[PDB]
């Protein structure tokens, strides 16, 4: 048995100019697997014909591209799309840019609605996504949810066909027998409970963890990381004013996906992430109880052997990749894809980044390649151990959880991968002069005394909405759509604040950092900050004003910058819109991990963790970066000052600086699988 | 830092008569790596002649044997002893039986002068331990603990190298410095702190439970059971009446082994026990930071091949030992060494066992071989990993070598998983015990209660002052004191509280088990899963009155477990008022009360209490003469000897399961040792 969620959401108001668009984009998601006659889109978009219509798009290439292809045929619906699929991926690609350059907020819902009405319901979704999240004239908006737009990638295959079998029966044949299956018929709608998956699918105890690698929270910031900065995308129109640091982003964001996900294993006692071998055989298995259209996902067997001779060509590119890294490394300054680099310099960090995504800024500077291969790509598909055959034939495709960026955080190999790029990237960092004392003092600042609140973690039920995941009847169109809620225990911590003393002999304003990292490894033993650096994670990042004397400051765990409020579901934001209001974190800071996976839980009851408070001098931004003061406070690097190694600790002991040990407790059941009837 | 741990023994008077016997034992087990020709033994053992004294050892055969053996020669002085290697073997056994053979104690004195002044000191020594263990007229004299007779394999190279260092300095050159390195000197003695061996010894974050297998008393047990019933004695030598039990006191011992090592590794989140194939390659890897007379012991790296071009014959062995076993299993009744065994009754326990220790027990129906092999012998060898050679002059120590060392090495615990997991396919053959059996008509368990569970690591010191070469001035008039004080795993007392309800007034039995509840996956074990992974901590009798009634146990009192030895001062000042360590006479071959709870968590980890109640029944009459191990006449592990199939039909209301949790108190790791953490 579990408490539910109860929660307040954030709301501001919506600007009244953009009460037409929402709507318009929430009719274009609703049942998005199947197309309706009766709506209004599908007449809209089969009279619609693109050529004729060819000046409302900025671009002409653009159009011109997408006519040619779409003459040479899509791919026909009904059928799995993954961006890693080269066709699917060029097609998908093509129409996103139509949809990008359309003129006008008309043009853009015209073209969405020929694009459902015509093409495959997976790059629709897709495209139509990844533009309102781009487009300028739909920023302010609200989109639901990814797990609510793709419930089927976030559930396992049991709640699923449960599901199914409601929908078929529409209803329960003997609805009093209901409850001993975890299914529960009130209030117009069908709850169903869902666990996690077990050790069937995790091998070496890492199901004791599924609670965190399978959150529909984690596979959606990942989703929405992927969204925001595509590979394939070029970064001017990504990110204006601060592209060159598109590389350090790539950095910032898996060096603290890793971190976070290594103190859940020192939390759950699993020890450090695992190195492996390409030539050797591979000792993770995994055994998704994932489908889609009813096709299972790809099981990777134990002990699989990675460098058969289907895959040899695949494994000696990624073999060349690496070797060619170090070679730059020994190198230092050089010249790469028409680029100047030098290697002691920490600006270098943006191509480090881009070498290592493969993305378009890498071959900005070269004339355009009809040859191209990604690192990440080929190492996904090795990893994979889908079928060759999957691979050759383009009719036909086994999908893995490494295909799609909803599921990737899934797998364990994805993990390991990361780590053996961010080992050869910390290879590089090597190179940069660690910081001085004279950049870490802040003479005349001194922090007294560090205090936290008691550190709790518990496990609390929280629903969200599937029913896209089925297919709906012509009366159900017609009329309204069934409710099916999936609900799910999911980890979640007590609000708690960080109390800081602070001594200043003059008044001046001031950066304040605050972090969290681990106190022992897995062997136990305390881990020195020369290797610790890298694991922590930073928490909270803002500025104040010091006056001369004694100052105290308050920060409540619920005004973090690095987090976000849970999202909430597509009920209540009609019943918002209805209202003339909005989430702001949904608008705006939806790019956030969730504020309930600050903590970890740990197997024996009592974690220890410490935290890291650092105080420094505070320079506005740059005034070019104007467009981007909500999500920089100042001009220092991300992850600053632990973004280079540290090689003399002492340097650390400052007085403006201060480590805290600290304890993290839970309350109630250990392990969230305790959902029965009759435990509840 | 942590606790000393200081508490007085409970001491019994000892008889005047044995008393001289006593002062005689101990005066030749000083200093035995050394002989002094000022010793009174010396001239007696130049003196002896055995031959001479035929007439004084009761079988003539024993001397024959013995004198036949000498003449081509033993092994000589200052080298490493292992009762694995085979000469040496066949030479200690002689000399053992010469030991027990002895008329009276005169003559055994004799011979013990002779073997030291002339023979090896380890083979003396072993043979002396277990003499004296084994001969009627010393029982009931106290010996020292073997961490004491043997200090270099209970300690790591880095405190023995302090202590040599010490002793040839023969002191400290700057003292007010040695503070900073672990070495204090104090009222005329050095101590020297220590630490357990880390992640550079132990892989795969094994190290985080080395506290536990490198406890001295956790393999000092071992030691005791491996004196107390050797597989080369026969079962009349070495235990007497229970001789067709010795099959159930080998699984049972080693079912209990591998179920506390299975606790601590669930305590510790390490999982289950790892299975291996003898084709493939074992994955435990081990650097022992252990030495004998500076030889290092073996080391074995993570990934080792067992199957290599030496070894293949051994390997062969070791399979075929296993599939005649399988082929037993589908033949059920089988006529095996010139004995009938009927797999359907449960005596035939006795028989596997034996077979998987290739005792003498095995081979007492046929006519005496030539042919020797042994399982876990040629197992050992092969997971020692040691460099295979012809020569019996040159061996390299394995841990698996010796019995004061086995415990200290995973593969230990994972070959003996392996075996017991045969046996077990052997059990599933037993019939499951009935209602009938279990339910206790007229008696229902209405509550139990226990009282908070503590443990901590608290300061123990030992002596460890016969590591050491000692001078001649030190020989002639005294040595210096060099005491190691290490963190040990303890717990605080505890109370168990059973209220039962029985209208019937009678006579019963009271058994109490301690046990897991999640595994390491984090699921909840099923009995029928269980039942080979719970520890009897408990076993006693008591007399049920009509109406309610409330047993209160306490910790100190339960029948499986003692208390700590005492060091050799204590007993000799104990012996000067004519009073012996109480303990070290009762109860010596029992685990020590310290490592009954494993070691538990701040937060707390989860465990669970099995309280049973059964009718009681006096031991057998022939059984008399042992009647201070057992209580009544059921199976060891009872009702847990046999697989249980059915939870359902298992449960009775004289059974009581209770979940308890275990906190820890004051520092979690025991390698706070330093002078600033003091
Ligand atoms: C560098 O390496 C080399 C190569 O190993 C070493 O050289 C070896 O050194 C050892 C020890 O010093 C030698 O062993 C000794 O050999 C002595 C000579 O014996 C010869 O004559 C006798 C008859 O008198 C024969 O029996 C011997 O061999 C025959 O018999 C043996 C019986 O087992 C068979 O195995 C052979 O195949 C032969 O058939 C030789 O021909 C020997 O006297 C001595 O034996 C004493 O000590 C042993 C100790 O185990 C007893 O078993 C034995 O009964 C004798 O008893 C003595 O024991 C102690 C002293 O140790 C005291 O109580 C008394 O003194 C008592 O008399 C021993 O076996 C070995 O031969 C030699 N190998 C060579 C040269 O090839 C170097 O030492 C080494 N150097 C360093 C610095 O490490
Ligand atoms: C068992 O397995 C077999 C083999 O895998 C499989 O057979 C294949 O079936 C698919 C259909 O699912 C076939 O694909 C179709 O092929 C026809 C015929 O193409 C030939 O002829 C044209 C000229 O007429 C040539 O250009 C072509 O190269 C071939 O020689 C096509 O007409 C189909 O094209 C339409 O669908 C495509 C998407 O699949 C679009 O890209 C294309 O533009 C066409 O679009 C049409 O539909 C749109 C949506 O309504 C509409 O908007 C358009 O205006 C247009 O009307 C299609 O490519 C394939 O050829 C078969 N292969 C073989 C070897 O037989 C079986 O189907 C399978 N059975 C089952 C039960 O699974
Ligand atoms: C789980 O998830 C499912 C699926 O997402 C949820 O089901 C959805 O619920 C919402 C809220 O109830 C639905 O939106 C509302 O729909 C009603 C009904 O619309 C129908 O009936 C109308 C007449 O009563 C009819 O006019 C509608 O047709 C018009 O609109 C379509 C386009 O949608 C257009 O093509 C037609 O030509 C018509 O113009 C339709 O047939 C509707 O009345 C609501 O509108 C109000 O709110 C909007 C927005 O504020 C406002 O603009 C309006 O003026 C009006 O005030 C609203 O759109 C949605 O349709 C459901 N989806 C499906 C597939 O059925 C379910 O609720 C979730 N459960 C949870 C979270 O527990
Ligand atoms: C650590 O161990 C050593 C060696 O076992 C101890 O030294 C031993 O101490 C005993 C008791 O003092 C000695 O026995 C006594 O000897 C005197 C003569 O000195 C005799 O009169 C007594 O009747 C008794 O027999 C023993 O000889 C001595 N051994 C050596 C080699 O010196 C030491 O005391 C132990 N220390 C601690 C703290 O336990
Ligand atoms: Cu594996």
């Amino acid at each position: 048995g579990y408490p539910q969620y109860h929660y307040d959401v954030e709301t501001r108001k919506l600007d009244p100019s953009l009460l037409n668009i929402q709507t318009k984009v929430l009719s274009l998601l609703e049942n998005w697997k199947q197309v309706n006659p009766d709506d209004e889109y599908y007449k809209i978009g089969k009279e619609y014909n693109v050529e004729a219509n060819m000046e409302s798009y900025t671009n002409r290439e653009v159009v011109t591209e997408f006519l040619s292809l779409y003459k040479a045929g899509f791919i026909p619906k009904n059928e799995v799309f993954s961006i890693f699929y080269e066709n699917q991926a060029l097609e998908v690609i093509a129409l996103y840019r139509l949809f990008y350059y359309a003129k006008d907020f008309e043009t853009f819902y015209k073209t969405a609605a020929f694009a459902r009405v015509w093409l495959n319901e997976g790059q629709f979704v897709y495209a139509f996504y990844l533009a309102v999240i781009h487009r300028a004239d739909t920023r302010g908006i609200v989109l639901p949810a990814p797990y609510e737009i793709w419930p089927e990638y976030f559930m396992n295959s049991d709640v699923l066909s449960k599901i199914y079998r409601i929908q078929m029966q529409k209803g329960l044949i003997i609805p009093e027998q209901g409850p001993y299956y975890g299914i529960l018929s009130k209030d117009n709608a069908y709850y169903f409970y869902a666990n996690y998956s077990g050790p069937l699918t995790y091998e070496d105890n890492e199901n004791l963890l599924s609670y965190f690698i399978e959150d529909i929270g984690w596979n959606s910031y990942y989703y929405y990381f992927h969204n925001r900065f595509p590979f394939w995308e070029n970064g001017e129109q990504l990110i204006g004013p601060l592209k060159e640091r598109r590389g350090e982003i790539y950095y910032y964001v898996y060096q603290k996906i890793l971190a976070r996900y290594y103190l859940e294993r020192l939390a759950n006692g699993l020890g450090e992430i695992p190195r492996f071998n390409w030539l050797d055989k591979y000792q993770t298995s995994y055994y998704p109880l994932l489908s889609s259209y009813q096709l299972p996902f790809a099981q990777r067997n134990d002990d699989y052997y990675l460098a058969s001779g289907d895959n040899i060509n695949d494994i000696q590119f990624i073999d060349t990749y690496e070797k060619t890294f170090l070679q730059l490394l020994q190198k230092g300054q050089f010249k790469a894809y028409k680029q100047e680099v030098d290697l002691y310099n920490s600006k270098s960090i943006n191509f480090v980044g881009n070498y290592w995504q493969s993305n378009a800024d890498l071959y900005e500077k070269v004339p355009k390649r009809n040859y191209w291969r990604s690192y990440e790509a080929t190492a996904r598909r090795v990893l994979g151990a889908a079928p060759r055959s999957s691979i050759n034939y383009e009719n036909m495709n086994i999908p893995t959880a490494l295909d799609f960026y909803q599921t990737s955080l899934r797998d364990p190999a994805f993990y390991q991968l990361y780590a053996k790029i961010l080992d050869y990237i910390n290879e590089y960092k090597e190179y940069l002069e660690p910081y001085s004392q004279d950049v870490l003092h802040y003479v005349g600042v001194k922090i007294n005394d560090v205090k936290v609140d008691k550190l709790v973690t518990y496990f609390e039920y929280f629903d969200w909405n599937a029913t896209n995941a089925v297919y709906l009847s012509e009366q159900q169109l017609d009329t309204v759509s069934p409710s099916y809620i999936v609900r799910q225990p999911r980890l979640n911590n007590k609000p708690f604040t960080v109390n800081i003393d602070i001594k200043s002999d003059v008044e001046s304003e001031v950066v304040v950092k605050i972090f969290l990292g681990p106190k022992y490894d897995g062997n136990g033993l305390p881990i020195s900050l020369e290797d610790n650096w890298i694991n922590f994670i930073e928490l909270d990042w803002f500025t104040h004003k010091l006056t001369s004397g004694q100052n105290k400051i308050a920060r409540k765990s619920e005004e973090f910058f690095f987090f976000k409020d849970d999202s909430v579901s597509l009920f209540k934001i009609y019943e918002l819109l209805s209202n003339g209001q909005v989430p702001s974190y949904m608008v705006d800071r939806y790019i956030y991990l969730p504020r309930r996976l600050i903590l970890p839980r740990g197997t024996q009851r009592g974690f220890p963790l410490q935290l890291f408070v650092v105080v420094y001098p505070y320079q506005a931004p740059v005034k070019e970066w104007e467009s981007m003061r909500q999500y920089i406070v100042d001009n220092k690097p991300f992850g600053y000052p632990f973004d280079r190694p540290v090689t003399l600790p002492y340097y650390f002991n400052q007085p403006n600086m201060y480590f805290k040990d600290v304890y993290v407790y839970q309350e109630g059941e250990q392990y969230p699988y305790y959902n029965s009837y009759w435990s509840q | 830092g942590y606790p000393l741990f200081n508490n007085n023994v409970k001491t019994k008077t000892l008889d005047p008569n044995l008393v001289n016997i006593q002062k005689k034992v101990l005066l030749l087990l000083e200093n035995w790596k050394q002989v002094d020709p000022d010793d009174e033994y010396y001239k007696i053992g130049k003196e002896y002649n055995i031959e001479a004294n035929i007439e004084s050892y009761t079988n003539r055969e024993v001397v024959t044997e013995f004198l036949s053996l000498y003449k081509t020669g033993f092994t000589a002085k200052n080298q490493i002893f292992s009762i694995y290697y085979e000469n040496q073997a066949l030479e200690v056994r002689a000399l053992y039986r010469l030991f027990y053979y002895a008329k009276d104690f005169e003559t055994f004195y004799k011979t013990a002068a002779f073997a030291r002044v002339w023979l090896n000191e380890g083979q003396f020594i072993y043979a002396f331990y277990i003499a004296v263990i084994h001969r009627a007229d010393t029982r009931g004299i106290v010996l020292p603990a073997p961490y004491e007779i043997w200090p270099e394999y209970f300690v790591n190279s880095d405190v023995l190298a302090k202590i040599n260092r010490i002793q040839m300095q023969k002191g400290l050159i700057l003292p007010e410095t040695a503070q900073y390195y672990g070495v204090l000197a104090k009222d005329n003695a050095y101590y020297f702190y220590a630490n357990y061996s880390g992640p550079w010894t132990y892989e795969n974050n094994e190290n985080l439970l080395s506290y536990f297998i490198e406890d001295v008393a956790w393999n000092s047990y071992y030691y005791y059971f491996h004196s107390k019933l050797q597989f080369w004695e026969k079962g009349e030598n070495a235990i007497g009446p229970f001789k067709e039990r010795r099959g159930e006191i080998y699984y049972f011992i080693y079912q209990q082994i591998l179920a506390r090592y299975y606790l601590e590794r669930l305590s510790n989140g390490l999982g289950e026990i790892p299975r291996f194939n003898w084709n493939d390659r074992l994955q435990a890897g081990y650097y022992p930071l252990l030495t004998t007379h500076q030889i290092p012991f073996a080391q074995r790296n993570g990934d080792y091949y067992l199957a290599n071009d030496d070894n293949i014959e051994d390997i062969q062995f070791v399979d075929s030992y296993e599939k005649t076993f399988l082929q037993f299993l589908q033949k059920g009744q089988f006529k095996a060494y010139k004995q009938e065994v009927d797999l359907y009754n449960s005596k035939s326990v006795n028989f596997v066992g034996n077979y998987w220790q290739a005792n003498v027990d095995l081979y007492e129906k046929v006519p005496q071989r030539n042919y020797l092999r042994s399982y876990e012998d040629a197992a050992r060898r092969i997971l020692g990993a040691a460099p295979r050679n012809s020569y019996e002059n040159l061996n390299v120590p394995t841990a698996l070598d010796f019995y004061q060392t086995s415990l200290r090495d995973p593969a230990f615990y994972q070959l003996y998983a392996k075996i017991l997991d045969f046996i077990n396919q052997y059990k599933e053959y037993l019939e499951p015990y009935t209602q009938d059996v279990l339910h206790f008509v007229g008696v229902k368990i209405n509550d139990v209660k226990v009282d908070k569970l503590v443990t901590y690591f608290e300061y123990f010191d030992w002596n460890a002052t016969n590591a050491v070469y000692l001078s001649e001035q030190q020989l002639d008039t005294g040595s210096p004191s060099y005491i190691v004080r290490q963190p040990r795993l303890n717990n605080q007392p505890f109370t168990v509280t059973i209220d039962i309800k029985s209208d019937v007034e009678s006579e019963a039995v009271i058994k109490i088990f301690i046990g897991p509840k999640y595994d390491g996956n984090g699921y909840p074990i099923d009995l029928e899963n269980n039942w080979v992974n719970l520890v009897e901590i408990d076993w006693f009798t008591h007399k049920l009155t009509s109406g309610q009634n409330k047993i209160e146990r306490k910790s100190e009192n339960f029948f499986w477990f003692k208390e700590d030895s005492v060091s050799v001062s204590k007993i000799y000042e104990l012996l000067n008022n004519g009073q012996v360590p109480r303990y070290m006479i009762e109860k010596f071959l029992l685990l020590p009360r310290r490592l009954l709870l494993p070691r538990g968590t701040e937060g707390g980890v989860p465990f669970q209490f099995f309280v049973f109640v059964y009718p009681y029944q006096a031991p057998y009459k022939e059984w008399e003469p042992m009647k201070e191990f057992v209580v009544d006449n059921k199976p060891f592990g009872y009702p847990f000897d046999r697989p249980v199939t059915e939870s359902y039909y298992f449960t009775q209301p004289n059974m009581y399961f209770k979940d308890v949790y275990i906190y820890q108190e004051g520092e979690e790791y025991p390698y706070y040792t330093s002078y600033w953490s003091q």
